């Protein structure tokens, strides 16, 4: 599975979750930022790894990094 | 220039083929 | 197919017979009361969730992940909450202590079964 | 068992016919000992008939087609030229539909009847599959090697098949 | 271990067809397997080295066997100018009738061996097919020896310990002495005992090589140091290679220069040559410590070279650690040094042709040079590719605390900016001058050209005695210090070979040398701009500093942050392979069009028509492909019909590469879905369902396979054109 | 949908696979009875030996030359796929009976077309 | 010069070895 790791630049502006078309990322209340939010990636078994998150990640350099890991049925995104 | 040495050649590289499959099925 | 692969069954309800667009392609009839939709893969289904939600109110919707042993799962919604909206029930996994700036060099991960960010 | 320097517990079995405990290069590993057995039997029988052709190369049974007695070299080329050597591949094919019936080399070997011997070709049937099997294989194995000893006598001697034995040496 | 990639469980879980392709292309990637640690790595590359060596000696026994058995080798020995060297025979069932008349050379229908092998085996002293059979068996035995060792050092208690592999200290005591020094010494033991007498007529086979000494008096009054007796009577002038007429009996005479008749180097010169190289390498074997303790600790040799000038960081303290623990650094130095050695080989096989009756067949000499140049460029690009693998998967800047390497990564911005500067300068000052000369020649006026005499190469040829320029310096001037200093030793036998215009040694030089050699330096500096770019920006750039985390050949970073097509350190390979084929392109087009002017004779055909680009596309590609592309006509065919076929074939390879290089994946990944829809939905074929799911090729593989068709198409096209061109103008 | 009607269903139904019950040796012998009779065709008129009196025999050796390769593909596909032992064509034993039926029926089709090129 | 040997070895390594070797490697994917 594509290991998505969300670092501590994540200021919780939720363009990652609103940008991800797979709901692998949610928002978690985390009292370390101004907004109190920091994203999480629990369901990385559904993670395609299209890196549409890292497009819309307005941190300094990429709080959310998508490491291309294993390739299962769902992570390959094949229709059949 | 003869024929028997060709048979001896394919014998020796047939044995060398047995060392090729012999090395091949261990790594 | 349905004999060996996971068919994703998006179920949702509406108020009026509108017309949405399939991820297969082409328009669909959109039964007004309540309707299911068997799909292939999850990006099609949540792409339909964005297809409906960015148009108008379509909520109380989620795919039951039909996997071929028979049972279902609950994708999208998961917690009666919208995923970018914050619920105080989601336990975070997938973080490290700092930025990339403290990730170890892969010559320290070399000949070990670790990752370059684990610390 | 048999070969003295303790090198003899391979994948083979001692109750198999033709056994005298000899696989130094451990070909019984990885090569399906039953199929190697059936290849040994079949090579022994067809080399056995082939050296029987190199035994009955005397004047008897020359029926109207050949006229080339005791050639043993390009006699093969003589009947490649004469035709009907393709035809005996057809006839042998018409045998090997019926004989093995599975006819694929390692995939799906027809092991049903305890012995590499097909359909029970035995119209006389005075012995069954007894230890006669044990004395078949040697009568194939010697029928293999000296068969080579005939054809190599055609290769570099090239003189005659039978005319080495009396007082004829190079 | 479960399925396929019996080595990686990250690919055995993949249901697609990627498990096959990545199962193949990561098979030899021993540093990234399931649980293969260091001892389990060196104990596998050490066995696979033996499997590799046995493949090499199986191959050379292949050449020995086909020349032994299907070639015309001793008939070629009878007339090495006249008869063409035959390769292995043909068995096509596709040659219907008219093809076979275009290949019969005697009873054989064989190919013509355009690989220079009969020349080298003819200077070795092989004058029979029998020695070729005994040699071919002599290398089947040797390949069985090497397969025995690789099978033998993967047997468990004979797998050597890693402290033996980390005896980095003493391999150089044994390679430089045993592998290089002794064997070259042993090669003089061939040349003194075989090539000198079987060149001077004496058939010294394996019988009398202990009863016939190569000098008529030898080694009982010759430990006394009367060594001028071994260079007493040279083979002066009136000799044909192979007989005993007009030849002396000295062994190690250093005349210098060529034969008068065969235009090759003297075998006395090679016997003395490998003897001196042998002695100097055996002296170099006594360099480092061992269990004895008389030598050099390598830590004391890289630690001591820290300059007190202080400019060069905290010295090389840290380099010896990152050669023992590393491998891609050691393989990068290996491919660097082997690659410069190959280019040196290529630049000397034509210039100083070593083999008798080479530079007389003008095709084998044209294939050996091009062969070792494309192999030269491949091994440089290997040295930089493993350079980038060293900087990603093998580099530790904490053991390299402000080291020379960390200093290199510090000023890599200045390195890449200045490589890009010199590459830009040469690219506006070759292409500027070729488009200037080509516009100006095109406008009815070859005179208004810019031709710059390359005076630096002309002056360097004047330093080596080429008197055809009028500089009169160290060797061209016959009264200088070096001219008197070797006046008896090797000069007058050598300046005859320099001042001659028949041989391919120190060629006459026009401004085509200028403009082309600037084009070559453009190729070297572009290709090192790429390779040094994605070898120094291999680890982290200001686009993405995460690059060291992703390994070597990761595909991309997606469209994020502007778009990230080919950011990896594998791109520098992927692009500098095009520049490799291009640069070695211009090297071998230039060499080959220089020697199609020498060998034809019209050097003015080059020097008047090579200073502009339609000189190349006219006078070289359009004209010398004429006996190629007439390889088969609607009137018939000839022996070149293979190459003229292969030529066309290779274009079909080359442009198929573009299908993978230009047009990337997501086209095909949504087209395979149409093919799998159509296969699933149809009757009579939905029974036959796949097991591995059909998936278009991933975008590292796709760029790689497009690169592979670019190479195979390129190299097969040019191997078709070298051989069909020179074999069409000659033979 | 369309091209799934009852004429399509009835015609595909009585094919030499989708029909109800045949021994897989004969079920393959019908397949090879079609294909082996077929493949003599584009080797007699267009093959390499189409000008001697081996117009017809090269059809046999070439066509059976394809047939043993095609049965080799049959045995590969039943070797890799169809791991179960449900005794039909989705098994190993039923598939190798389908392949042996294709071999004997296909060579029978080749010799049948060869002897029917006598007239 | 055993001239008949390419008529044996060139087919049995040219075509039937990349038939049975396709079988050995491709079944060897699943072994
Ligand atoms: C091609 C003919 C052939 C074949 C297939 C076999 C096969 C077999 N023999 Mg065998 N054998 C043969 C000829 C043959 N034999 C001959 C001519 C003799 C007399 C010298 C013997 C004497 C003999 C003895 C004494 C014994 C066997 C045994 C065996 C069995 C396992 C041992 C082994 O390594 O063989 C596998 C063989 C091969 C894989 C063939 C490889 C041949 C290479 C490629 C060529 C080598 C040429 C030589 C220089 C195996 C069933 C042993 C057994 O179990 O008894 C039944 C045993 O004890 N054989
Ligand atoms: C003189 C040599 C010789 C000897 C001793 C045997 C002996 C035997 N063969 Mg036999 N065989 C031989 C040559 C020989 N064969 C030749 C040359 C061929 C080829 C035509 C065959 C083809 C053959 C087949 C096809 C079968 C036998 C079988 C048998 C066994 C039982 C049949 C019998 O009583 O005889 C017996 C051990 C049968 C067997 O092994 O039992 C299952 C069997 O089915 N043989
Ligand atoms: C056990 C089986 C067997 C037997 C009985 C023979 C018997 C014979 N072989 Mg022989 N041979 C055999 C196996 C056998 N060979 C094998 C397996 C090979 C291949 C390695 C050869 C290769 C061979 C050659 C090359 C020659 C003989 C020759 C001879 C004859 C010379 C007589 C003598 O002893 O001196 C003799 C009839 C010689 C002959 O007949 O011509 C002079 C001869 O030149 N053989
Ligand atoms: C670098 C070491 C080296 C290498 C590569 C060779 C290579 C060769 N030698 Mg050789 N040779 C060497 C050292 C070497 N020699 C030394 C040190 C001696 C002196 C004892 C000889 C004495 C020697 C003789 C006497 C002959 C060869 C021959 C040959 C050729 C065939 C050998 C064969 O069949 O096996 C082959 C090219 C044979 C040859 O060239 O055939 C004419 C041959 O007759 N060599
Ligand atoms: C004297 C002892 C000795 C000798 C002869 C060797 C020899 C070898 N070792 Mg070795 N080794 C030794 C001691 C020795 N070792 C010791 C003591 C250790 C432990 C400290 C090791 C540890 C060791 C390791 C760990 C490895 C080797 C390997 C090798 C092989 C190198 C690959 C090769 O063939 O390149 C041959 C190269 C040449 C002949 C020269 C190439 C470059 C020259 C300049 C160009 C050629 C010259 C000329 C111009 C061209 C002639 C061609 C002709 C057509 C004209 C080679 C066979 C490697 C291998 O492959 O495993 C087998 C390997 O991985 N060794
Ligand atoms: C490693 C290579 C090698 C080997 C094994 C030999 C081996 C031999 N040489 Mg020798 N030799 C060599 C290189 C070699 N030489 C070189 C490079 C030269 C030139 C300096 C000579 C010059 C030479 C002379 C002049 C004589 C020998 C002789 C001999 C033989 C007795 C000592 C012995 C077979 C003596 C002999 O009988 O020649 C065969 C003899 O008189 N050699
Ligand atoms: C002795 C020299 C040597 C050695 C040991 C290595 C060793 C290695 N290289 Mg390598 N390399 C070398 C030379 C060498 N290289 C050279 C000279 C180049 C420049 C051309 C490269 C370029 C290179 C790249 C770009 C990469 C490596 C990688 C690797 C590692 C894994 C290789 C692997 O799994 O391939 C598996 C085996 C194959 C893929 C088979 C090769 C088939 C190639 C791709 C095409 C050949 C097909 C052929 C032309 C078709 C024939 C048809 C006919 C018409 C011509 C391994 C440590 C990889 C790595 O470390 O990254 C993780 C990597 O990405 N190397
Ligand atoms: C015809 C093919 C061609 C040409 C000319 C070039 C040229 C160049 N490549 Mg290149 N390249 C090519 C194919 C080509 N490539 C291919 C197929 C690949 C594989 C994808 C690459 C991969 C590649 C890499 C990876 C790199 C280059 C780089 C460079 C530049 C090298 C520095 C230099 O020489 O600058 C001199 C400049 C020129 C030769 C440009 C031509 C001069 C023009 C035509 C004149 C200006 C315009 C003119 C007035 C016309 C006006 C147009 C009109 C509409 C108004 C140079 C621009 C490198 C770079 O950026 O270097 C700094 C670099 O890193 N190339
Ligand atoms: C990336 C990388 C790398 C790289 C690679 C390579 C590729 C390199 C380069 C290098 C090279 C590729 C080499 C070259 C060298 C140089 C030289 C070497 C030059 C010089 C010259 C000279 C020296 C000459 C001169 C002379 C003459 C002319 C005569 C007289 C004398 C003399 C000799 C002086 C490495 C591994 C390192 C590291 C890691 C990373
Ligand atoms: C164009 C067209 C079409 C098509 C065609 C077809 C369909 C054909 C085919 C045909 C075929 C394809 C045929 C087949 C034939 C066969 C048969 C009818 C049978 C016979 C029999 C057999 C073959 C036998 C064999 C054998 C032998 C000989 C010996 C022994 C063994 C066996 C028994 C096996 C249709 C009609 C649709 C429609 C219209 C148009
Ligand atoms: S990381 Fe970038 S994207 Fe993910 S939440 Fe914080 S800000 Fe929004
Ligand atoms: S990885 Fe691809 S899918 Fe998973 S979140 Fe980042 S972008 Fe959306
Ligand atoms: S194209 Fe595909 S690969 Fe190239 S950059 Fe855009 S996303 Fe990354």
């Amino acid at each position: 599975a594509h290991t998505v790791k969300i670092y501590d630049n994540c200021i919780g502006c939720t363009q990652c979750v609103r940008a991800c078309p797979l709901d692998v990322l949610e928002m978690v209340p985390w009292d370390g930022c101004k907004a109190g939010q920091m994203a999480s990636a629990p369901r990385t078994e559904d993670c395609v790894g299209c890196k549409r998150c890292e497009t819309a990640c307005p941190t300094d350099f990429l709080s959310i990094r998508v490491y291309l890991g294993g390739e299962t049925t769902r992570s390959m995104g094949l229709a059949y | 220039i003869t024929d028997n040495q060709v048979f001896v050649a394919l014998i020796m590289a047939l044995v060398c083929g047995y060392l090729a499959v012999k090395l091949a099925k261990q790594l | 197919c349905a004999e060996t692969e996971e068919k994703y069954a998006m179920t949702w309800s509406s108020d009026q017979q509108h017309i949405f667009e399939m991820p297969t392609g082409g328009a669909a009839v959109m039964n007004s009361g309540d309707n299911l939709l068997y799909l292939a893969r999850k990006e099609q289904a949540l792409a339909l969730a964005t297809q409906l939600r960015t148009q108008f109110k379509i909520q109380d919707y989620k795919i039951y992940r039909i996997f071929p042993s028979g049972e279902v799962q609950y994708l999208h919604p998961k917690d009666g909450v919208l995923p970018y909206q914050v619920n105080k029930g989601r336990e975070q996994v997938g973080r490290v202590k700092s930025t990339i700036g403290k990730n170890v060099n892969p010559a320290q991960v070399k000949f070990t079964s670790k990752a370059t960010y684990d610390r | 068992p048999a070969l003295p320097f303790l090198s003899k517990p391979p994948n083979l079995s001692p109750d198999m016919p033709g056994y005298r405990g000899f696989d130094p290069l451990r070909f019984s590993d990885a090569f399906d000992v039953n199929w190697l057995q059936e290849g040994e039997i079949k090579n022994g029988r067809v080399a056995m008939l082939a050296c029987l052709h190199f035994f009955v190369t005397e004047f008897y049974q020359f029926p109207f087609f050949a006229g080339a007695p005791k050639l043993a070299g390009p006699a093969h080329d003589y009947f490649v030229k004469s035709g009907a050597m393709i035809q005996i591949l057809a006839f042998i094919g018409f045998l090997e539909f019926l004989l093995h019936r599975g006819k694929v080399l390692y995939s799906d070997m027809e092991w049903k009847g305890r012995k590499p011997g097909e359909l029970g070709f035995n119209p006389l049937n005075l012995p069954n599959d007894k230890a006669m099997r044990d004395r078949e294989v040697n009568n194939g194995r010697l029928a293999m090697l000296g068969f080579a000893g005939i054809i190599h006598g055609e290769f570099l001697n090239g003189k005659m098949p039978f005319e080495q034995i009396t007082n004829f040496q190079p | 271990a479960t399925k396929f990639p019996k080595f990686s469980q990250a690919l055995a879980s993949d249901p697609t067809t990627r498990r096959i392709w990545y199962g193949i292309a990561t098979a030899h990637d021993f540093e990234s397997h399931d649980g293969m640690t260091e001892e389990n790595l060196y104990q596998k590359i050490f066995a696979s080295h033996f499997g590799h060596l046995a493949i090499i000696f199986l191959w050379t026994s292949g050449n020995l066997f086909h020349v032994a058995w299907q070639g015309n080798f001793e008939q070629w020995v009878a007339n090495p100018l006249k008869t063409k060297p035959l390769a292995h025979a043909i068995w096509d069932p596709h040659f219907g009738q008219a093809a076979l008349k275009a290949f019969t050379r005697g009873d054989t229908v064989a190919n013509i061996s355009y690989s220079g092998v009969y020349h080298w085996w003819y200077t070795i002293g092989i004058r029979n097919n029998v020695e070729l059979y005994t040699g071919a068996l002599g290398l089947l035995v040797l390949s069985a020896v090497f397969l025995l060792a690789g099978w033998l050092h993967i047997q468990p208690k004979f797998k050597p310990s890693l402290s033996w592999f980390k005896n980095n200290e003493s391999r150089l005591n044994h390679h430089l002495a045993g592998l290089f020094g002794v064997s070259s010494l042993a090669w003089t033991g061939h040349l003194v005992h075989v090539a000198i007498p079987a060149s001077r007529g004496q058939h010294v086979g394996w019988d009398n090589f202990i009863m016939t000494p190569p000098h008529p008096a030898g080694l009982q009054p010759f430990f006394t140091g009367n060594w001028s007796v071994y260079a007493q009577s040279p083979d002066s002038m009136q000799h044909v290679f192979g007989t005993s007429q007009g030849a002396g009996t000295a062994i190690l005479t250093f005349l210098g220069g060529f034969h008068p008749q065969t235009q090759s180097l003297w075998l006395t010169d090679m016997a003395h040559h490998h003897l001196a190289i042998a002695v100097i390498f055996i002296v170099a074997g006594h360099m480092y410590r061992t269990n004895f303790g008389i030598g050099h600790n390598l830590k004391t040799i890289l630690e001591a070279h820290r300059p007190p000038s202080g400019r060069l960081g905290k010295g090389h303290i840290g380099i010896y650690q990152t050669l023992t623990n590393s491998l891609h650094f050691q393989l990068g130095l290996a491919l660097a040094s082997l690659s410069v050695v190959t280019s040196l080989v290529a630049q000397h096989m034509y210039a100083m042709p070593p083999y008798a009756y080479m530079a007389f067949d003008y095709v084998t000499q044209s294939a050996l040079y091009t062969h070792h140049q494309y192999i030269a460029g491949l091994l440089i690009v290997g040295a930089f590719a493993h350079g980038a693998i060293f900087f990603i998967r093998d580099y530790d800047p904490e053991q390299n605390q402000d080291n020379v390497l960390a200093r290199m990564l510090a000023h890599k911005e200045a390195v890449i900016s200045h490589l890009s500067w010199v590459s830009l300068f040469l690219g506006f000052h070759t292409l500027g001058l070729y488009v200037h000369n080509d516009v100006v020649v095109a406008f009815g006026n070859p005179e208004k050209q810019i031709l710059i005499e390359p005076i630096f190469a002309q002056w360097i040829q004047a330093t080596s005695g080429k008197m055809l320029y009028g500089f009169q310096v160290l060797l061209s001037s016959s009264t200088s210090n070096a001219s008197v200093a070797a006046q008896q030793l090797w000069l007058p036998g050598w300046l005859e070979a320099v001042n001659n215009e028949s041989n391919s040694l120190f060629l006459t030089i026009g401004p085509g040398d200028f403009l082309v050699h600037h084009a070559i330096a453009l190729g070297l500096h572009t290709t090192t701009l790429i390779l040094v770019k994605g070898a120094l920006d291999a680890r982290g750039s200001k686009l993405m500093p995460d690059k060291k985390d992703f390994g070597y050949s990761f595909p991309c970073d997606g469209p994020g942050r502007g778009g990230t097509c080919d950011i990896s350190a594998w791109d520098a390979f992927y692009l500098a392979m095009f520049w490799m084929l291009n640069t070695i392109g211009w090297v071998t087009f230039y060499w080959h069009w220089k020697h199609l002017s020498l060998w034809q004779g019209n050097v003015a055909q080059f020097n008047e028509s090579s200073t502009y680009l339609m000189g190349w596309l006219r006078d070289y590609l359009w004209l010398n492909s004429s006996p190629l592309i007439n390889g088969y006509n609607p009137y018939g065919m000839n022996s070149l019909a293979v190459w003229s076929w292969m030529f066309l074939f290779a274009h079909l390879v080359w442009a198929t590469g573009f299908m993978f290089l230009i047009s990337w994946r997501g086209y095909w990944q949504e087209l395979i879905e149409t093919l799998a829809w159509a296969h699933e939905r149809t009757p009579l074929a939905n029974l036959i369902r796949w097991k591995d799911k059909p998936v278009a090729l991933s975008i590292v593989q796709a760029r790689l396979v497009g690169l592979v068709h670019f190479t195979v198409g390129y190299i097969l096209t040019y191997a078709a054109f070298v051989i069909a061109s020179t074999a069409g103008k000659f033979s | 949908p369309i091209n799934s009607s009852s004429l399509t269903r009835a015609y595909l139904s009585q094919l030499p696979i989708y029909r109800r019950g045949v021994s897989p040796f004969l079920r393959g012998l019908e397949i090879g009875m079609a294909h082996g009779y077929f493949l003599i065709g584009p080797f007699v008129q267009l093959g390499p030996l189409r000008n001697t009196d081996i117009k017809y025999l090269a059809g046999l050796l070439s066509a059976i030359g394809l047939i043993v390769i095609l049965t080799l593909g049959m045995l590969l596909y039943g070797a890799v796929s169809f791991t179960n032992d449900s005794q039909d064509l989705e098994s190993v034993d039923g598939w190798r009976q389908l392949a042996s039926g294709f071999l004997l029926g296909a060579v029978g089709g080749a010799g049948f077309a060869y002897l029917l090129l006598t007239l | 010069s055993a001239s008949y040997l390419p008529s044996i070895l060139v087919p049995t390594v040219g075509l039937i070895l990349p038939f049975a070797s396709m079988a050995i490697l491709f079944i060897a994917i699943e072994k």
